[PDB]
């Protein structure tokens, strides 16, 4: 049995359950008030030093928390969070005394010290059990003409690369608000088809070995390609009376719009179109480049492949046996435990019903309550 | 519920012209002259779950017997015991089903089946219930939901 031969209603009744693991795996708003007002703090303490390289620093959010596309990780209590601090008198500066500017800025706080512990990209802020913070320098690139946001940052290897964090972000921000169109049945859509694309991919890596467990796909060429791939839709104006086959269709096309050209494989930004996003596809020591174009389509083969073993599984229990592989065991216990607390509560209240006709029981001709035994 | 007790138990006709506005039977006879109610069926509990064949038997003074005759239920058992049954018919094969406190177990005397109410409202969405609870039985070996009473002594027949 085939996803796409499947009838309406057990399609987005899968696409629920997707949506309702999603929505409880992701980040509340009341963290979300508690993150802003640390990192606004962190903002703060930077603004106060007396280094003229460390005047007028600000702080914008980037990343996963900007695009609202965060989701907690695989056997990890804790979320992650990062950051860029734009110093505009660090542009004639190098980066090592930005870099001995920050870390004596956020030494001169001893909770700081206490709660610190180093990495490559950005001095992190870690705290306990609940959330981390990261930051990351960097400059304002001059003489160029671009939409927005000119910048480079600090790279371990070659001392300043590039990147252009929030007009890719905005063109995110301007994609996901549109909906395409619906047929006649007789957080964004974009944001959350990411975000299930994020949780298979964990599941994914409980079962594979360790040589593709450094080459599982990396979470922000998975961003831009979905984003490529949901242009195309709109610009095509076709319409969809489900909410699985804009996942399905996505998911097809996504091999096809990662455009490769010279031989260099490129999916660049559309604002600035130096950097390259799939650089890290692009190497071939010890030929890990083909590794990453061969273990991208084997998860592309098995997220369509899972999405007809939930199709041919008859049986509630069996429904719950393949969707404990898709999630971990954990996750769907809480959604299972909610089901029949829902519908203990339909017998004390009369509200469930059951028509004849199709046969089956609906939770929202009232049943009689205490009919075991 | 306090009802009044001038409503009488009521006869075979009147359940057999009541179960034909509800659901796809394939036959509905009436044997043992004009005695015993005899009805089958296919029943779902849900969208995704298994297909079922339910029996409802029907005499007067005599409570009514659900057995569940296609799956056989004890190979998708896996040889393990099943509660919450009957002693078994002798007639019809099959794993026969308990959907009821009986009259004797009773304070008020009203039995949470009683003769008044008629075949079809209560006791298939209870076949139903009892379906619905009995594939949730597995992938977590407990029966959640309705129990019965840790009874020291008392057979419960
Ligand atoms: N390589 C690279 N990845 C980025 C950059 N900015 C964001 N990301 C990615 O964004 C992806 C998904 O967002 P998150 O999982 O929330 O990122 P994160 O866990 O907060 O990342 P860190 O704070 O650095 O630990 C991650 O895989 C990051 O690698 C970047 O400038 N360069």
């Amino acid at each position: 049995t085939t996803a796409r031969n499947l009838p309406s209603g057990k399609k987005q009744r899968i696409a629920d359950l997707l949506s309702q693991i999603i929505e409880t795996l992701d980040l509340t708003k009341t963290q979300y008030a508690n993150i802003e007002s640390a990192y606004n703090g962190v903002g703060t303490f930077l603004s106060e030093g007396d280094d003229p390289l460390l005047q007028d620093a600000v702080i914008y959010p980037q990343g996963s928390v900007r695009l609202n596309t965060t989701v907690k990780p695989k056997n990890e209590e804790q979320y992650d969070i990062d950051l860029i601090c734009y110093l505009p008198h660090a542009t004639q500066a190098d980066y090592t005394g930005v870099i001995s500017a920050i870390r004596q800025r956020l030494e001169s706080h001893k909770t700081y010290k206490t709660l610190l512990s180093e990495l490559p990209r950005g001095f992190r802020i870690n705290y306990a059990g609940d959330y981390h913070l990261d930051i990351t320098p960097g400059r304002d690139h001059t003489g160029t003409a671009h939409p927005g946001q000119p910048l480079w940052v600090v790279d371990a290897q070659t001392a300043w690369k590039e990147s252009n964090p929030s007009g890719y972000a905005e063109w995110f921000e301007s994609s996901a608000s549109v909906q395409p169109l619906r047929t006649i049945l007789v957080k964004k859509l974009l944001n959350h088809i990411v975000q299930i694309l994020k949780r298979h991919r964990d599941e994914w890596a409980a079962e594979q070995d360790e040589v593709r467990q450094r080459c599982r796909p990396i979470s922000v060429i998975i961003t831009t390609l979905a984003c490529h791939a949901y242009n195309h839709i709109i610009a095509d104006r076709r319409a969809y009376d489900n909410d699985l086959d804009i996942l399905l269709d996505v998911l097809e096309l996504m091999p096809d719009f990662i455009v490769s050209t010279q031989g260099a494989i490129h999916v660049n930004n559309p604002h600035m179109p130096e950097e390259n996003f799939a650089e890290k596809w692009n190497r071939s020591e010890q030929d890990e480049g083909p590794q990453r174009s061969e273990a991208f389509y084997q998860w592309h083969a098995a997220a369509q492949a899972t999405f007809n073993t939930i199709a041919a599984s008859v049986g509630e229990d069996n429904l719950f046996l393949s969707l404990e592989d898709s999630f971990g065991k954990t996750p769907v216990d809480v959604v299972r435990q909610r089901l029949m607390e829902h519908m203990q509560s339909a017998r004390e209240q009369g509200s469930l019903h059951l028509d004849k006709k199709t046969g089956g029981l609906i939770a929202t001709a009232g049943v009689p309550k205490n009919t075991f035994y | 519920v306090v009802i009044r007790h001038h409503c009488k138990p009521l006869t075979i006709a009147q359940q057999y012209r009541a179960l034909k506005a509800g659901g796809p039977y394939e036959r509905l006879r009436i044997i043992h002259h004009d005695r015993t109610l005899l009805w089958e069926g296919w029943l779902q509990p849900s969208l995704f779950s298994r297909r079922y064949k339910v029996a409802v038997r029907y005499s007067l003074g005599t409570p009514p017997i659900c057995v569940v005759t296609e799956p056989d239920l004890f190979a998708l058992a896996g040889t393990r015991a099943i509660p919450h049954l009957y002693p078994a018919d002798k007639h019809i094969p099959g794993a026969r089903l308990c959907l009821f406190l009986p009259r004797s177990q009773a304070d008020d005397g009203l039995s949470e089946w009683r003769a008044q109410l008629k075949i079809s409202d209560t006791l298939i969405p209870w076949a139903s219930l009892w379906l619905f609870y009995f594939e949730q039985w597995l992938h977590t070996g407990h029966w959640e939901g309705g129990g019965k009473h840790p009874r020291p002594s008392e057979v419960k027949n």
